[PDB]
């Protein structure tokens, strides 16, 4: 259960898991996440910006 | 006067004849749940979310299409109305896709909000869901028909407000699909309003896709300058 | 002696449909020998009020299945003219599984129906009658057209009906394979060239019907008799059956009986007497009976223990929690998979739902899947109560009564044959570990 | 008077246009239809 | 089971707007007679009979036929599409010369309808959604046809064949594909809805006109 440095994961095929729903951004108590998104070249719903300010994050 | 007396939860209200149960209820600040009723569109009655209990009547009535009678006492929060709402939302969500994170209607969905306010919190649907192929109606509007709840608001808007009779339903029963039945562009100077009237993500804006969520946006009230209508 | 207590044996002199078996000429000349079109001119000259009163005192109720009192229903349309023409629509959709009565009337006694349309239209002040017939009944529709041609040729209908100076037209309209088009509002929408989707009530057809004009929708059987009731008296009709269950009824006995048939009988006949006398008894003897659906698929079924003393009328079948319906008796013996039969009925209802309203459109398909899994025993006993509550949600929340008719057989099966479901579930459980 | 026979045998020789031919034949007996006042609701 | 068919149209050389379809002059007279029945100012009520007439002339309903019907009655083509897709008697795909419907609802299911269906299948060698390679038979299942008392029955091109057995249906099939046409009706020496044997009611001759007429009329 230990909470440590953040990381963005992938599916076994190598595709990113994140779909830019922004639920993590809306729930972050410290407002440490900033997200921008758009349709990818294949039409997939993927982020273009995903920042986490680790000096704002409360882990 | 011509006004008649009706009671909403034991409270007297005076309304003009022909007024529906929904309007009589909203004259005291009570908003009946709805999916297919729009006040600028002709009444449909198909969704069945507006069913309320009239006192001393064994049957629940569609508040969006039933005019109030003299002396009726509406019961907007009785056990019968709540059970009707829960059943209707259960049926609505039975075949709905688990698309909320990838849906642009995420924080702006009447399905979501009315499920949180009037529906249940669990599911007892243990079957497979249905899937509907997408229909292309042009560049401006993105179509994801699986999400459609068959309210038919878009059809009424096209037929009446826009004067374009291109949208309809094909088939019947569970496999009933809203579309044009042919590859056709739904082109109109007012074609973008079917995005707003659609309560779900079945009709969404294509230029706006995936860029933002409703809770992030800051709302500024302004005036349009693209024509002289203002 | 008055106030009869036993019913179920009427002789041929009191049978309205005297050519039910097509054994006499159905052509105008043969129908006139049977008394058709006799004193029509006088009946029309009596007036709409006289005919409405004759129907009222006759105690007749709607033969389509709902059993609504025909007198008040037809008097709802006795309003003064407001600029809109008034129409009669005769429901010949004939969609209920197990039911075959209207087909025989149309194909064997069409002049009865034509005269009934004329008399009923005069009673309601209707300008013309539209007959909506099932699209599969192509030969029946053409026979009806031949009868209407004969009536037009003889001056019985059209301009200046028989002698009354009352103009009345009889049109025939064919549907295209939709059981939902038997709903009166769905039928009206189908006549207007739209999808066969029911309307909401109110308004009622007596206010806004076909083409947005007052309309009365009546069953073919209900309409055909109308002429006979007016002639033989109406009070004669009330002498049959119990109170508020008056008159004569046409029964369709199908399923596991020795001789399936369509027969005419008194209203309050007991079910066992009817099956034993006309159908020739259950296959393998009366002891082999398992369950019976008394009034078509839309009504809940009853076990053999209830069929022993039940009367075949509206109120007695209501007391047995099944209702009379269309009086189409489907018989199931002890050699049938009853769960499979109810699942087939539910699949029928799934394939016939119009899809307009949410409860029917999703819940009927949901019950269809649940019953498909029940047939194999692929469920667990809590799903029985889950299905009961699903059926309950569907019932009373739909626009038309097709959701009611899909929920009721499910409730009947759960009520009377829950142990069979549990046995199947446990068999599937232990068979598959 | 007999019952051994079957009298509804005319439908054994009906074609695919019987119903519409009968409708065409009956077209000359009907009363004039009432009018709404418009050619169509879209007028 | 499921519908199987699709409720969307995709263009094809056999089915496109430019596919030639038009009504014969006799069919135009029939359309005029059909239109006349309905009230002036209401013509959309004639879409059902006109569309059925087009299907009868052509054998099925291409997109061009739907467009022609919409043009003749001056209605939006979408409404004609709705009617064509809603009703199951309309063929939006070509069918065989003899289109067979087998009823499989519970009253016919009780009287061994599955035997009839499998007899047809092994006689023709096709499944319940296919057409024979010579395009002469198309076999499907349908709901109650209203011939439940005479069940098990199948309907062929506007004809009812009731009280069937596998031998009877095979005889009907091989008589139909020889160029003849079998006589409709029951195949059990019954030729009506009467009880199988005995005619328990209506044994007396029908009464004369005015026999029970009440007084004062
Ligand atoms: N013969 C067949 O093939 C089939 C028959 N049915 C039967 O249809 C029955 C249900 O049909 P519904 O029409 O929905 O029943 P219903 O109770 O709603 O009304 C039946 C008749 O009574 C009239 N009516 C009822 N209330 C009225 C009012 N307040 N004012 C004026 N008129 C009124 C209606 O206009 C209608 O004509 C079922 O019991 C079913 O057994 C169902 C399917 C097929
Ligand atoms: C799903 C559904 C199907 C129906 N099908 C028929 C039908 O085939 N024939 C019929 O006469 N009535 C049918 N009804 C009921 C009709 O409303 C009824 O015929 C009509 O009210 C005439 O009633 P009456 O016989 O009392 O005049 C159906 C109702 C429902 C809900
Ligand atoms: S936006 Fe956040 S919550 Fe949504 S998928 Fe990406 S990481 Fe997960
Ligand atoms: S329309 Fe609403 S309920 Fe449906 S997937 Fe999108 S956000 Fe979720
Ligand atoms: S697309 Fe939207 S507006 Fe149109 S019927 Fe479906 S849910 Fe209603
Ligand atoms: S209950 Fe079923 S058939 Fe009736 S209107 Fe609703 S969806 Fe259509
Ligand atoms: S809002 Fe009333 S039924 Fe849809
Ligand atoms: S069940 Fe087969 S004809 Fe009705
Ligand atoms: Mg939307």
């Amino acid at each position: 259960r230990f909470r440590g440095e953040h990381a963005l994961r992938r599916y076994p095929s190598g595709e990113e898991r994140c779909i830019a729903c922004k639920l993590c951004e809306a729930v972050c108590p410290a407002q440490a996440i900033t997200i921008e998104a758009e349709p990818r070249a294949d039409g997939s719903r993927r982020t273009t910006r995903y920042d986490i300010d680790m000096t704002k994050c409360i882990y | 006067s011509n006004l008649i007396e009706v009671f909403v939860d034991g409270q007297s209200v005076m309304v003009e004849p022909g007024t529906t149960v929904l309007q009589a209820c909203e004259k005291v600040g009570m908003q009946i749940p709805r999916f297919c009723y729009h006040e600028r569109l002709s009444v449909a009655g198909n969704c069945r979310m507006c069913l309320v209990e009239i006192e001393k009547a064994p049957k629940v009535v569609a508040a969006c299409a039933m005019p109030v009678m003299k002396g009726w006492n509406i019961l907007t929060n009785s056990e019968k109305s709540k059970k009707a709402r829960e059943g209707v939302m259960e049926f609505l969500l039975a075949n709905h896709p688990l698309d909320c994170p990838i849906c642009d209607q995420g924080g702006e969905c009447d399905l979501q909000d009315q499920s949180m306010m009037f529906g249940s919190d669990r599911s007892r649907f243990l079957e497979g869901k249905r899937a509907v192929e997408d229909k292309n109606i042009g560049p401006l509007v993105k179509t994801i028909m699986t999400r459609c709840i068959q309210c038919t608001r878009c059809i009424r808007f096209a037929s009446e407000i826009a004067g374009v009779d291109d949208l309809g339903t094909t088939g019947r029963g569970n496999d009933m699909q809203v579309g044009t039945y042919i590859e056709k562009m739904f082109m109109s100077e007012l074609s973008g309003n079917i995005i707003d009237i659609c309560p779900v993500g079945a009709l969404t804006s294509k230029p706006y896709a995936f860029t933002a969520r409703p809770w992030e946006t800051r709302k500024t009230e302004s005036i349009d300058v693209m024509d002289a209508v203002g | 002696a008055p106030k009869k207590t036993s019913f179920g044996s009427l002789k041929d002199e009191d049978r309205i449909f005297t050519n039910l078996y097509g054994r006499h000429d159905w052509r105008l000349k043969g129908a006139q020998s049977r008394g058709d079109w006799y004193k029509t001119k006088e009946i029309l000259l009596k007036g709409p009020d006289w005919i409405l009163g004759e129907v009222k005192t006759s105690g007749l109720r709607g033969r389509g299945g709902a059993g609504f009192p025909t007198g008040l229903k037809w008097s709802f349309m006795n309003k003064p003219s407001d600029g809109r023409p008034k129409y009669l629509v005769v429901n010949a959709d004939e969609g209920e599984p197990g039911t075959c009565k209207d087909r025989e009337i149309i194909r064997h006694d069409p002049h009865k129906l034509v005269e009934g349309c004329l008399v009923g239209g005069r009673a309601m002040g209707a300008r013309a009658a539209y007959i909506y017939i099932r699209g599969e009944f192509y030969n029946e529709a053409s026979n009806l057209q031949v009868a209407i041609r004969e009536a037009y040729e003889a001056g019985l209908i059209g301009k200046n009906a028989c002698g009354s100076g009352y103009d009345f037209d009889v049109f025939v309209v064919r549907g295209a394979g939709a059981y939902i088009c038997g709903e009166e509002t769905a039928l009206i929408e189908s006549i207007e060239g739209k999808q066969g989707k029911p309307r909401l009530k109110p308004p009622f057809p007596a206010d806004v019907g076909v083409f947005g004009c007052p309309t009365t929708v009546a069953n073919v059987e209900t309409v055909a008799v109308s002429p006979t009731i007016c002639r033989r008296g109406g009070a004669w009709f009330a002498s049959f059956g119990r109170e508020r269950n008056s008159g004569t009824k046409l029964f369709n006995i199908s399923g596991h009986v020795n001789h399936p048939c369509t027969v005419e009988e008194e209203m309050s006949v007991p079910l066992k007497e009817l099956i034993e006398k006309h159908a020739g008894g259950v296959i393998g003897g009366w002891d082999n009976l398992l369950a019976v659906i008394p009034g078509g698929s839309s009504t809940p079924l009853i076990p053999k223990s209830v069929c022993e003393t039940v009367l075949m009328d509206f109120d007695a079948l209501v007391q047995a929690q099944t209702g009379l319906g269309t009086a189409a008796v489907i018989v199931m013996d002890r050699s049938t998979d009853i769960v499979k039969a109810i699942a087939r009925l539910i699949e029928f209802y799934k394939h016939e739902s119009c899809g307009q309203c949410t409860p029917c459109r999703e819940g009927v398909d949901w019950m269809n899947k649940v019953m498909a899994r029940f047939v194999k025993g692929d469920a667990r006993p809590a799903e029985i109560d889950s299905l009961w509550e699903i059926s309950k949600q569907i019932e009373g929340h739909t626009i038309c009564a097709l959701g009611d008719g899909a929920a009721w057989p499910v409730q009947g099966l759960i009520r009377h044959f829950r142990p069979e479901l549990e046995e199947r579930m446990q068999q599937f459980a232990l068979q598959h570990q | 008077f007999d019952n051994s026979t079957y009298r509804n045998l005319q439908h054994h020789e009906y074609s695919t246009y019987t119903f519409l031919d009968l409708n065409v034949e009956l077209s000359k007996f009907r009363m004039p239809q009432p009018s709404s006042g418009r050619q169509s609701p879209r007028h | 089971g499921a519908g199987g068919a699709l409720f969307v149209h995709r263009d094809t050389p056999e089915n496109n707007p430019d596919t030639p379809f038009d009504f014969t002059p006799e069919n135009y007279k029939r359309i005029e007679a059909i239109v006349k029945n309905y009230p002036e100012g209401h013509k959309a009520a004639a879409v059902l009979p006109v569309l059925d007439l087009a299907q009868r002339q052509n054998g099925w309903l291409p997109i061009s036929a739907m467009n022609k019907v919409a043009e003749i009655l001056q209605v939006p083509p979408m409404r004609v599409y709705e009617v064509a897709t809603f009703y199951t008697m309309y063929n939006r795909k070509p069918v065989g010369k003899y289109h067979i419907q087998v009823c499989t609802t519970t009253p016919c299911m009780l009287r061994n309808s599955d035997s009839i269906l499998e007899a047809i299948q092994k006689k023709l060698g096709i499944k319940v959604g296919e057409t024979t390679p010579d395009k002469l038979f198309t076999l499907i299942e349908v709901e109650c046809l209203g011939a439940c008392v005479n069940a098990p029955m199948v309907q062929i091109n506007d004809n009812y064949y009731e009280d069937l057995t596998p031998k009877d249906i095979e005889e009907i099939i091989d008589e139909l594909k020889a160029g003849k046409i079998p006589k409709p009706g029951p195949r059990s020496g019954r030729f009506s809805c009467e009880p199988a044997g005995g005619l328990t009611s209506l044994t007396e001759p029908p009464k004369g006109p005015g026999f029970g007429v009440q007084a004062g009329l």
